[PDB]
């Protein structure tokens, strides 16, 4: 492991951390002090939520709650495949980490992302409250069902 | 700014926390948006990423581009060097070090301090765990003021349950409790201190002297709040008996006697108080077995001073048999028991080790030339601090004093035929041979007291409200028969107990006759050793006279009747008695204090006051 | 933001096509 962090081939490193978040060592990925995994995270942060969830936690352990719940947000706002009950996880942390003070940033901007995430939250459980009792009602019959999940468990609906 | 790095998130999170605590409520809005976004940050006190061999490895083999969180930079063979060496001296992982170097670049720091960007690396960890610790102790300092709004003291109250002590609030609701945490928080510092001195005592036996001070102040400084954290949250009731054991047997473990021993003092104790006194887990059943398990110790004086708080804190139970079911036990037996282990406490030197505390927490740079000398001539056997720069903080101090009043109060409330028995034997152990110096037990316990009630006249003032209770008993039976010792410990209480001037008037109107101390055999004495040296004197007489001329001094300086009637006083006289006193062959420390005397009387005065001195002075001076 | 619009729907009890 000495010649592995002892190279300076950069594709080589950007190829070790896909590695790494491939074998899901989370252990020797977040213990790298580098902004190199940062950027190379910011880029493909909204192309995948894995890779998403990496950048949020580098952003906390940081006190840098509110770009965490900005990153969060426009992902369960975002029309990648994720489900339903993916982008409840989402919206709650968001809520959460735009809750807290976050250095730098207004209180007015903290508390807009706030409740956004607090209202698309709201939907999104009104949402998940619906199919679910709609897949188990007895008097609904099988061809329907498979069309209500395909609608509802994915981008949250408008009221 | 908005976009603030950790650093400068804690450091600007402090400054609003002082302004809350100095009645300025400016920031409430923007206090609360803080908490929120350094959550994770108040959940773990101190923890550091064990250095990994991934990021060793990975680091120095393509030391290119390195990406952290969502933003990314570029390594080049200088600034690589300086994340192996941060990493190395703090043990750090690679990732988490390098973000400390960056933000350093960023800010830009190395030219406000110009140092080696490694050697910043440093600083700016340590100002991590300062600000994220000392700002625990404001959160739960101002949620415990009594001087501000019962909302927004409630407000920080429930915080600090979830955000430091991972309690969730009422409204709501694997993990692990605060206190095995923060134990193996302030053992981490320990640990790195420990190979801190090993490490730089080996290349020492440069320009990084006053880094590696300020590391060091700001280790001590860390380890006071998180004692100050523990003691906080001992005093919410949040504790159990196998975290007193092992308090315990870190104590029976402790090697060398240094601050950390006085940081923790406190913590034992409140430990005490909320278990061994009558005030908290009130299970007298499980107060027996804690008593046999305190009564291996590498210093008798921690035990004999344990033992004794222990006692004394336990001894209230057994007062009434209505409170409390006292059936099938007998009360002399135990009573003996308690009395000989107090005894042998006694003997093993507790209250000299509590004075040597007591007296090393106050080290002050400076002292007033006016108290030179004072209560700093009996026979101190402790070894004394290296003398190294690690000066206390208020609160300390605050809650060092109130336990030690508490600790006075229940002493003289439980135990006054200990006091007694002790007072007899010294008085005929002195009689026996006077050639030999007894014991200074009852001085010690007096100076203690002395230095407990200082600069506090709200408990000062229970001395003279109150003229029945248990405290004016004492104080009245302390004033009889005595030898010069006792007599000096009891002036120097008197002084030290007339931080304003009502207190002055009271102790003056008590010292007078309405047997004990009157000022008519003070002067009668005083007539008595100016006639002797007129026409040799002995340590104990100059000390005599030096502690009554210190306490007619503050008498004068703090109250006015005193300073009106001594002042013009036909059958007193104090002006000629200390002016042929002066006169004679004594020491320049008498001298002094009879200037100060004349200083303190003429503080205030009028045109005869100052045409009578002018007057004594041409007359004693041609 | 909500509107009822009951005239155009799709049947929830019959399958699609």
């Amino acid at each position: 492991y000495n010649v592995v962090n002892d190279s300076s081939d950069e594709v080589f490193h950007f190829d070790m951390y896909e590695w790494y978040i491939e074998k899901g060592w989370t252990d020797r990925i977040l213990s790298i002090d580098s902004p190199h995994v940062i950027t190379y995270l910011q880029r493909l942060a909204e192309t995948d939520f894995r890779h998403a969830e990496l950048l949020c936690r580098f952003y906390t352990t940081r006190s840098r709650f509110f770009e965490a719940a900005q990153v969060q947000t426009n992902l369960a706002k975002s029309d990648l495949n994720i489900s339903l009950k993916d982008r409840i996880i989402l919206l709650s942390r968001a809520k959460g980490n735009a809750s807290v003070n976050t250095i730098g940033i207004s209180r007015q901007q903290q508390q807009q992302l706030n409740h956004e995430a607090s209202e698309l939250l709201e939907i999104a459980h009104i949402q998940d409250d619906l199919l679910e009792r709609l897949v188990a009602d007895p008097r609904i019959p099988e061809e329907r069902k498979a069309e209500i999940e395909e609608f509802l468990d994915g981008p949250i609906r408008t009221l | 700014m908005t976009d603030l790095r950790k650093l400068e998130a804690l450091q600007a999170l402090h400054a609003e926390l002082v302004a809350v605590r100095q009645h300025r409520f400016e920031g409430l809005q923007v206090l609360e948006t803080l908490l929120e976004e350094q959550t994770d940050a108040f959940k773990a006190l101190i923890a550091k990423p064990a250095r990994d061999t991934k990021d060793r490895e990975a680091l120095g083999k393509e030391p290119k581009k390195l990406k952290i969180g969502e933003e990314e930079y570029s390594l080049n063979e200088d600034f690589v060097n300086d994340c192996l060496k941060l990493a190395d001296e703090l043990d750090l992982n690679e990732k988490e070090s390098a973000r400390i170097l960056i933000d350093c670049d960023a800010e830009g720091d190395v030219e406000t301090q110009s140092r080696p960007l490694w050697e910043c690396g440093v600083i700016r960890f340590h100002q991590e765990r300062k600000y994220l610790l000392d700002c625990m102790r404001l959160i739960l300092e101002i949620a415990a003021d009594e001087d501000i709004d019962a909302g927004l003291q409630e407000s920080f109250g429930v915080a600090a349950e979830d955000k430091i002590f991972g309690i969730p609030p009422p409204w709501e609701r694997q993990v692990k409790k605060f206190i095995p945490r923060c134990m193996e928080a302030m053992k981490g510092v320990r640990s790195m201190l420990q190979c801190m001195a090993d490490k730089a005592n080996a290349r020492n036996m440069l320009d990084n002297q006053e880094t590696l001070d300020f590391s060091r102040l700001s280790l001590v400084e860390q380890h006071e709040c998180l004692a100050s954290i523990l003691h906080a949250a001992v005093q919410r009731h949040h504790a159990t008996i196998a975290d007193f054991q092992d308090f315990i047997k870190i104590l029976r473990k402790w090697d060398k006697y240094d601050h950390f021993l006085i940081h923790l003092i406190p913590v034992l104790a409140a430990y005490i108080t909320e278990f061994g006194s009558p005030e908290g887990m009130g299970d007298l059943q499980q107060a027996r077995r804690l008593n046999d398990f305190i009564c291996s110790w590498a210093l008798p004086v921690l035990g004999a001073a344990v033992r004794a708080w222990w006692i004394a804190e336990h001894n209230g139970f057994y007062l009434d048999d209505t409170v409390q079911d006292l059936r099938g036990i007998n009360l002399d037996e135990e009573d003996e028991q308690r009395t000989k282990q107090f005894l042998d406490a006694l003997k093993e030197g507790a209250f000299d080790f509590i004075l040597s505390v007591a007296a090393d927490c106050k080290a002050q740079e400076w002292q007033d030339p006016s108290q030179l000398g004072a209560r700093q001539w009996l026979q101190r056997k402790i070894p004394s601090l290296p003398s190294e720069p690690f000066p206390f903080s208020h609160f300390l101090q605050h809650s060092l004093m109130v336990h030690l009043e508490g600790f006075v109060d229940a002493t003289i409330s439980n135990l006054p035929d200990v006091l007694r028995k002790l007072r007899t034997e010294e008085d005929e152990q002195r009689q026996l041979r006077p050639n030999h110096e007894q014991d200074m037990d009852l001085e010690r316990f007096l100076i203690i007291i002395s230095y407990a009630y200082e600069g506090r006249p709200d408990a000062a003032m229970s001395f003279w409200e109150d003229p029945d209770s248990n405290l004016a008993g004492f104080l009245q039976w302390a004033s009889r028969r005595a030898s010069t010792p006792l007599v000096s410990a009891f002036c120097e209480m008197l002084r030290c107990l007339a931080d304003n001037e009502e207190c002055a008037t009271a102790a003056h109107n008590f010292l007078l006759d309405e047997q004990s101390l009157t000022w008519s055999q003070i002067f009668k004495e005083l007539e008595y050793f100016t006639t002797k040296v007129c026409s040799e004197i002995e340590p104990e007489s100059a000390l005599m006279l030096e502690c009554y001329l210190r306490l007619i001094a503050k008498l004068a300086t703090e109250s006015e009747i005193a300073r009106k009637r001594l002042i013009m006083d036909e059958d007193f006289n104090l002006v000629d008695t200390i002016l042929k006193l002066s006169v004679g062959v004594i020491p320049h420390r008498l001298r002094a204090c009879i200037f100060y005397v004349l200083k303190a009387l003429m503080i205030r005065k009028t045109h005869e006051e100052l045409d009578a001195m002018w007057r004594w002075v041409e007359a004693w001076m041609t | 933001k909500l509107v009822i619009n009951k005239d155009m729907r799709t049947d929830l009890f019959s399958p699609p096509n």
